[PDB]
RNA sequence: AUCGAGAGGA
């Protein structure tokens, strides 16, 4: 159910709930399918008119296309990945210690 | 204060040097689906018998 | 030894092709999936 | 460095004027992979790249790349602490030294950029916001998404008939397989004013290439449909309906229907038409029409017809019909510049100008368009591709390239026998006179769009209404 | 200004920062549509919000 | 019909047209009429209402129609004029070189629908006869209107000296029973300000025949482009070798000056002016030599064009771009400011991590000493996009306030 | 199961190999088949912990 | 959905007929000759042969729309000379060059095949 | 307030192309020929496909449109053949069109390349181009063991002006005036410019002094064909049609003289 | 996915020179000698030649829907 | 009558009624195509 | 059909 609707959360607490996770791929072109599958997203909420978050921030360099963002009502809340961005998988820090 | 309507019609522009600028540049199709209710008189039976 | 400025705008692009050989565009997604399945399931 | 106990991914930040070393190993940390550099002097020498380059005989990878300590991830909080060099250039003591004290190097610094923008050739040449618009519109360009479509029971496709790789590219593109799966058409563009019938946004295209095949695009709509058995009390089932025991039967014609209720593979159908006849028995008696139309206004004809169970295993069906669509006045069409416009209208190729050589465009676009987008991207990749054109290459339009500016791509078209600048005199195709100004034309790379204006235009007369308030329909 | 000159001054300074915001910028608007929000906004003896 | 375009923002957003049907399934508009629907052909969309009363039809007939709507109530000037192609067009037609054979003129007046049928004496009847772009755009002009204008190269201390009335730059536009004598039309004269001479027509006669004024231009104009030609390429991006040395002078002035006011500030040689915390006047200093390196060069720039420039000949005619559109992509683009401000450190203390800790130099802080020609180089990439961005997000949040 | 992720049928096949299943061999994976619609997670972000 | 036919361009309507001829009010001797079903390829060579004549004193064509298929010519002639008369000479003169350019070509042909 | 009296002259003459120079007529003359040769030179075509089976991974109107745009050899016939408009059989005739068969499958491993050569007309006046008795057969398409393509085309009489695929020419090279001497090209920079193959000027001088007395004259033409007609076939074929148009035209004004 | 039969500009048969191309190519002809080979004067068709992705060749991979 | 179906595995020619499940004889896949139809449809090559 | 969600267009 939340991967068919993207409803992250439990199905009863339908409006606790948050949207838009897990959306249908795009498969108009092949660069769409690629972004779709690179695409970030910053949950502030597209009513907030603050900028701030909005804004392309110095630290993107090089993890976040300077470019790439829709220009509606999301500007700069939804991202993409620079090419050679990588996001950490996570590790045990046992060994460090 | 605003609701749907029915005789609309919308699609996309274009540009046309051609036009006056009080002129619409108008497809058959939309012209075809929408229509407009005009009364019969003596001075238009044939024309709308016609129609 | 050192790559010359004349053969470094290869030798660059060279080193950005082994990283997508070895990674790809969605690595971050399959590593991810990988990770959850391995780890954090069990 | 060593892949020892750490491994790669793992972040190590020291805070130096606040005494902290902070150590981070946990997941969603954005990092990127930079060169490390000894005390003026890439740890990455030719032996690296030597070995890099038969990549595919001694299975020398990335990845020991990394574990010879000559390549580091680097995370957003690392590089607080970080002094990057944007090129081994930036290590050469100079006459005043800049830093002197670095510790990475970048790559390529067009690694900056993502998928949809390492498509854009010269992005530094256009302002950003022509970029942006761009990014977003090579994910409406048509190209061919996917090789294996032909099995695909997409809902929507759109598949361009012949796809070209663009002959003005940049070197990211090899990554991002637009080579093999490209989304666009190499056109013989005039920035010219012709007719009046670009002006605001709007591009002139060439019927005759039209003809040709010229931005033709196939649109496959999928079908779904389902028989369900829920209960005794009532249901559904694939058969051709007849008028005499079905209730809810529109007037259109259940002729092209097979005996299975299923419309097949190669009949032409056009709006209103039924391509599957699903019946529902009642509690005109006994049986109920809940047939499968069209998409109104659509015409095409049935690409072909998928039957199989769902999950609880009844039948099932999905039916693919397949539209051509040519290119009309109204379809959008961009170049990767942010640069879009609809067709305003086509002119055969004797009504269009033409070159001493009769070439004429296939695109003419309007220059007011240029001046205050300030895409001077689109010019330079004009004159490249002119010149890879006439040349046999592929031209590149990587975004940060010093080997590569306007006067040694003015320099190379000059030696095609071109005006340097890339300008032309054309003739009128009207008149057959010269046209006082020298034209720029030459090929840029164009994208048709997802909004053919077929799929917009949209008309209503005393249409269907609303339940709640009885007010027109939405949609 | 309401508070301490009154409703006509308020009035014209109201007049007065509306022009400031419109023109400043270059543009502008015919006095007669100023004065007409500026006096629906101060018709009544008080400070009406458009609101 | 009554055709919109949203938002409707003001009355012009919905005007009355008469239906003319065409082949193709678009809604084809004329090109004046586009400003007033703020309507480009990007992919737009737009309404058609068919009233469907005599009632309504004589009431959209005899208040909302276009011609009608020609002068807006808001700012008391037309809301309309001539535009793109046309402007470029018409400011290159009424240059005083421009000279039509007989067979060109035929072909002019075949697109002018209130000609009277008489080809008019041309300027020149020997050795050659040639009729002038003004003598044709005579024939254009409505009724017998009477209009002063100065196109925008207008010289400023022209209207002083000698030549007041015979202008060497075939600038001061008059119009005069009529007839153009003389001026380079251009925005001034033909776009929606007050007093030009669509608003003049509509004012002296009526909006019948200033529709008819309106289309006439925009045909007869355009079919003289078929012959003329406009385009604009690499050619009107470049400038001499002598202009791009001045521009790299100039810029590095700029940073050496810049460099200057860095020392002073870091050996407290820089003190307050009033108003201001020594950050915010070292700042000012700063913004200030960037911004005079900016205008100069672009002042070289603009010098160094020709009149064969396409750049100019679209600005001048002001058709579209400015100035500062040909300085950024000639000669330089400039300072690039997030939120009013240079590029901030939104590393510590850095703006990229290229730089070194408290760089307040142009290169750090977000100045392209590049031109969009010359390209930019990564950091100003970066730079340029956050500016932008910032653009970007302004248009798309200020709409739900405004529009509230 | 994300396609073409280690426990994906698709995981080590060759552009043979996929293409002999009707699958294309540029397609990168990644993405999930619920109720046969191709489902992508978007990364959300979130403020460190 | 909108597309007429690629035929609409040269062939004619039942009923509407290839040439239409129409006084001129405006000016003495003049004429329109709305020609359907043609185009710039016709009405050039008409237009710039009726310049030709000195007895013309205006010639000129338009196509009104490019997607309409029709051209008005407008002819204007000294008093002594009538503008339909112009037309159908400019129409000869025209026929005539033609076939000369036709029967050169044909000896030019003629000559480069065997020398 | 007659007839020009134009001269040719032909500088090459090829199976490919023809090289010619029209010389003492007027520029609407000229460009109305140029237009001609590209729009209202009829030759036959493919344009009426019936696909009786199809198992390739081209659609139908794919192969179609392709079947469409392959050139046939056009030169004796086209002047014989009748438009189907004017044509008082049915929906085909041969006194209107021309039939081919293509009826392919691949057996073999190894992929099959069904090509214009396997186009079989049943008039042998009237094939392929390239099948015609060097340059390759045009690609139709590539099948797989497995796929198979079976259809019947009918070819018809049409030109340019109604869909390319009717028109004759692969590039119609037109020029006159090549060192700018009448000035109807402006170059701001003229030494910038490369001269024209026909230009007759020293390398010095950039480009000829105005000429304020002059007209357009010596057109120079370039006419490739496509294959489907020789280029003076082409080039007679267009004198021909535009002649006859004004023939037709004159017909028309006569009657429409006649009956005022 | 194949390669068009006429040069979109002009109108020149580019259909039979795709396998041609290919030919020359590997016999070690640079792209723009093969096309002067080939007959390619005009930019327009050496765009033709010169930028044309044959996906036929991999959408042949699958096996078709009949055997 | 017939309404014979191809196997999307297998490619095998085979007859199935209405109110059968759908299931290829050969080798029980549950995916089956429907053959193209033996109507005359035209195409103009343009 | 309704509701919601998402992606887009100007
Ligand atoms: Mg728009
Ligand atoms: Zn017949
Ligand atoms: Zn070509
Ligand atoms: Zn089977």
């Amino acid at each position: 159910y939340s991967l068919a609707t993207g409803n992250w959360g439990d199905q009863k607490k339908a409006h606790q709930a948050r949207a838009g996770v897990s959306q249908v791929l795009n498969r108009l072109t092949f660069a769409s399918t690629l972004s779709h599958l690179r695409r970030l997203n910053s949950p502030i909420g597209r009513d907030g008119k603050l900028a701030k978050p909005r804004q392309l921030h110095n630290t993107l360099w090089g993890m976040v296309c300077p470019a790439e963002t829709p220009e509606g009502h999301a500007v700069g809340l939804v991202k993409n990945l620079a090419l050679m961005a990588y996001i950490s998988v996570g590790s045990q820090p046992s060994p460090i210690l | 204060m605003g609701k749907r309507v029915d005789f609309s019609a919308r699609t996309v522009i274009t540009p046309d040097p051609n036009l006056s600028i009080d002129q619409v540049g108008v497809p058959r199709s939309i012209a075809a689906n929408m229509t407009f209710a005009e009364i019969v008189t003596p001075f238009n039976i044939d024309r709308l018998q016609e129609l | 030894d050192e790559i010359t400025p004349d053969l470094w705008q290869e030798a660059c692009w060279i080193v950005i092709s082994s990283y997508f050989d070895e990674k790809g565009l969605v690595r971050q997604q399959l590593d991810s999936f990988d990770e959850f399945i391995q780890m954090s399931v069990q | 460095r060593q892949m020892d106990i750490i491994v790669s991914e793992v972040s190590m930040i020291r805070d130096i004027r606040e005494r902290e070393i902070r150590i981070y190993t946990d997941a969603g940390r954005i990092c990127r992979p930079l060169l490390i550099v000894e005390k003026q002097k890439l740890l990455l020498k030719k032996r690296h790249i030597d070995q890099l380059k038969e990549r595919e005989y001694n299975n020398y990878s990335w990845q020991d790349l990394v574990a010879s300590g000559v390549v580091e991830y680097i995370d957003t909080l690392e590089e607080e602490t970080v002094m990057l060099a944007m090129t081994p250039d930036d290590l050469q003591e100079k006459e005043v030294a800049y830093c002197s004290t670095y510790t990475h190097c970048e790559i390529h610094p067009s690694m900056i950029l993502g998928v949809c923008a390492s498509i854009i050739p010269f992005p530094d040449h256009n302002q950003s916001p022509r970029n942006t618009y761009q990014s977003a519109m090579g994910k409406q360009a048509m190209g061919v998404y996917i090789t294996n479509f032909h099995v695909r029971m997409d809902t929507l496709a759109h598949v361009l008939y012949y796809p070209q790789k663009p002959l003005v590219t940049t070197r990211s593109m090899e990554y991002l397989r637009f080579r093999e799966l490209p989304a666009g058409i190499n056109s013989i563009v005039a920035i010219a004013s012709y007719t009046g019938y670009n002006q605001e946004d709007s591009v002139i295209m060439n019927r005759s290439a039209v003809d040709r095949g010229f931005f033709r695009s196939v649109f496959y709509r999928s079908y779904k449909e389902q028989e369900s058995k829920k209960g005794f009390d009532q249901e559904e089932v694939f058969e051709k309906p007849t008028r005499e025991t079905c209730q809810g039967m529109r007037h259109a014609i259940y002729d092209k229907l097979d005996d299975d209720g299923l419309i097949a593979p190669g009949v032409r159908v056009s709006g209103d038409d039924v391509i599957i006849g699903k019946t529902v028995t009642l509690p005109r008696y006994t049986k109920r029409d809940c047939s499968t139309f069209l998409r109104t206004s659509e015409t095409g004809i049935v690409d072909q017809v998928m039957v199989t169970l769902n999950q609880e295993g009844y039948k099932f069906c999905k039916i693919r019909v397949r539209s051509v669509r040519i290119p009309q006045i109204g379809d959008k069409f961009a170049s990767r510049h942010g640069q879009k416009g609809t067709c305003g209208i086509q002119y055969r190729q004797e009504d269009m100008p033409f070159t001493c050589e009769g070439i004429t465009p296939d695109i003419i676009i309007n220059p007011h368009a240029i001046p205050s987008r300030m895409t001077i991207g689109h010019l330079i990749e004009c004159l490249q591709g002119k010149v890879s054109a006439n040349k046999g290459e592929i031209g590149d339009a990587t975004p940060f390239n010093d080997a590569v500016n306007v006067q040694k791509i003015s320099n190379l078209l000059s030696d095609y026998g071109y005006h340097l600048r890339g300008n032309e005199v054309l003739y009128n195709g009207f008149t057959g006179r010269k046209i006082t100004s020298q034209i720029f034309i030459g090929p840029t790379y164009y994208q048709r769009l997802k909004h053919m204006v077929d799929d917009k235009i949209h008309s209503r007369a005393r249409g269907p209404i609303q339940i709640l308030n009885r007010q027109p329909m939405e949609g | 200004i309401f508070t301490v000159l009154g409703i006509e001054a308020v009035r014209k300074a109201l007049e007065r920062e509306l022009y400031h915001v419109i023109s400043f910028d270059g543009s502008y608007v015919n006095y007669r549509h100023l004065a007409l929000l500026c006096d629906t906004m101060t018709c009544r003896g008080h400070l009406m919000a458009i609101t | 019909v009554i055709f919109n375009r949203q938002p409707t923002l003001h009355k012009m957003s919905m005007m009355g047209h008469r239906v003319r049907i065409l082949p193709w399934s678009t809604f084809r508009l004329n090109l004046s009429v586009t400003t007033p629907y703020n309507a480009d052909f990007d992919g737009d969309e737009m309404n058609l209402h068919l009233p469907q009363s005599l009632e309504t039809r004589a009431e959209i007939q005899e208040l909302a129609m276009v011609p009608r709507m020609i002068v807006t109530p808001q700012s008391n000037r037309p809301v309309m004029g001539i535009v793109q192609d046309t402007l470029t067009a018409v400011r290159k037609f009424t240059k005083r070189d421009v000279f039509l054979e007989r067979g060109e003129v035929m072909n002019l007046l075949m697109f002018l629908s209130t000609w009277d049928g008489k080809v008019p004496q041309p300027a020149i009847l020997k050795p050659r006869p040639l009729w002038t772009g003004k003598q044709i755009f005579s024939l254009i002009i409505p009724g017998h209107i009477n209009c002063i204008r100065t196109h925008s190269t207008h010289p400023d201390d022209e209207d002083s000296g000698p030549y007041k009335h015979i202008s060497p730059g075939d600038t001061k536009v008059v119009v005069e029973n009529g007839e153009l004598i003389m001026g380079i039309l251009c925005k001034k004269s033909l776009g929606t300000s007050a007093g030009s001479l669509v608003h003049i027509s509509y004012l002296e006669m009526g909006h019948d025949i200033t529709r008819l004024f309106y289309s006439n231009i925009q045909t007869v104009i355009n079919n003289w482009l078929l012959i003329e030609g406009h385009t604009i390429g690499i050619g009107d991006s470049i400038a001499d070798s002598k202009t791009y040395q001045d521009i790299q002078n100039t810029i590095k002035k700029a940073k050496q000056d810049v460099i200057e006011v860095i020392e002073k500030a870091h050996n407290n040689e820089l003190e307050p002016t009033p108003g201001n915390t020594l950050r915010q006047t070292f700042e000012n200093q700063v913004n200030r030599i960037l911004n005079d390196a900016r205008d100069k060069t672009g002042s070289s720039a603009q010098k160094s064009l020709s009149e064969y420039n396409n750049f100019k000949s679209m600005v001048v005619s002001g058709a579209k771009g400015s100035k500062i559109n040909i300085s950024q992509v000639i000669a330089v683009v400039g300072q690039q400011n997030v939120e009013g401000k240079r590029i901030p450190f939104g590393f510590k203390h850095r703006t990229l991590p290229h730089f070194i800790k408290d760089d307040y130099g142009p290169e750090s802080r977000g100045f392209v000493e590049n031109s969009y020609l010359a390209g930019l180089t990564p950091t100003e990439f970066f730079f340029h996009a956050m500016g932008g961005r910032e653009g970007l997000i302004d248009t798309a949040v200020k709409t739900a306030e405004t529009g509230y | 199961i994300m396609l073409r992720s280690t426990y994906c049928l698709l995981n080590g096949l060759t552009d043979r190999d996929l293409c002999e299943l009707n699958e294309c061999p540029l397609d990168p994976g990644g993405y999930f088949i619920i109720n046969g619609s191709e489902k992508v997670l978007i990364a959300q972000e979130k403020m460190a912990t | 959905m909108n597309a007429p036919p690629a035929f609409e361009s040269f062939l004619l309507f039942e009923g509407e007929k290839k040439i239409t001829i129409n006084k001129d009010t405006k000016v003495p001797n003049a004429c329109l000759f709305t020609i359907n079903k043609e185009d710039h390829t016709l009405g050039n060579i008409i237009k710039s042969q009726l310049l030709k004549d000195p007895q013309v004193l205006f010639a000129g064509y338009k196509v009104p729309h490019p997607l309409e298929h029709k051209i008005i010519i407008r002819v204007q002639t000294t008093p002594d000379y009538s503008p339909q008369e112009a037309f159908t000479n400019a129409i000869t003169d025209l026929i005539s060059e033609l076939s000369l350019l036709e029967e050169r070509f044909r000896v030019a042909i003629k000559d480069k095949q065997e020398g | 307030p007659y007839a020009n009296q134009p001269t040719v002259r032909i500088t090459e003459l090829t199976d490919e192309n023809v090289k010619f120079i029209i010389e003492n007529t007027d520029l609407a003359v000229a460009n109305s020929i140029r237009r001609v040769f590209i729009a209202e030179v009829p030759i036959i075509a493919i344009d009426w496909v019936q696909i009786d089976a199809n198992s390739s991974v081209l659609h139908d109107e794919f192969i179609a449109h392709r079947l469409g745009l392959i050139p046939l050899t056009s030169d004796d016939i086209v002047d014989k053949l009748q438009y189907s408009r004017d044509c008082t059989c049915e929906e085909f005739c041969p006194e209107c069109s021309v039939e081919f068969t293509l009826d392919v499958r691949c057996n073999e491993d190894q992929t099959r390349h069904v090509t214009s050569r396997d186009l079989i007309s049943n008039s042998p006046r009237v094939i392929p181009v390239t099948s015609r008795n060097e340059q390759d057969d045009i690609l139709i398409v590539k099948l797989r063991k497995g796929q198979e393509l079976r259809l019947r085309a009918y070819a018809k009489k049409g030109f340019g002006k109604e869909h390319a695929k009717w028109n004759p020419t692969a590039g119609v090279a037109f020029e006159y005036d090549p060192d700018n001497a009448l000035r109807h090209t402006v170059y701001p920079k003229p030494e910038e410019w490369p001269k024209s193959e026909y230009s007759e000027l020293d390398e010095d001088e950039s480009q000829a002094p105005y000429d304020p007395n002059g007209k357009p004259e010596r057109f120079y033409y370039n006419v490739e064909s496509c294959g489907s007609l020789r280029p003076e076939t082409i080039v007679l074929s267009a004198l021909s049609g535009l002649k006859k148009k004004l023939s037709d035209l004159q017909t028309q004004l006569s009657h429409e003289i006649q009956s005022d | 996915m194949i390669i068009p039969v006429r040069c979109f500009t002009c109108g020149k048969i580019v259909g039979n020179k795709w396998e041609a191309y290919l030919g020359l190519l590997q016999a070690e002809y640079t792209e723009g000698d093969a096309l002067d080979a080939l007959g390619l004067k005009r930019y327009c068709c050496r765009r033709m030649l010169l930028a044309h992705v044959d996906l036929i060749e991999k959408l042949l991979n699958y096996a078709p829907l009949e055997k | 009558q017939p309404m014979i179906y191809i196997c999307g595995e297998c490619h095998t020619e085979n007859e199935i009624k209405s109110r059968d499940p759908i299931r290829c004889r050969e080798c029980g896949y549950r995916i089956m195509y429907k053959k193209r139809t033996k109507r005359l449809v035209v195409f103009d090559a343009r």
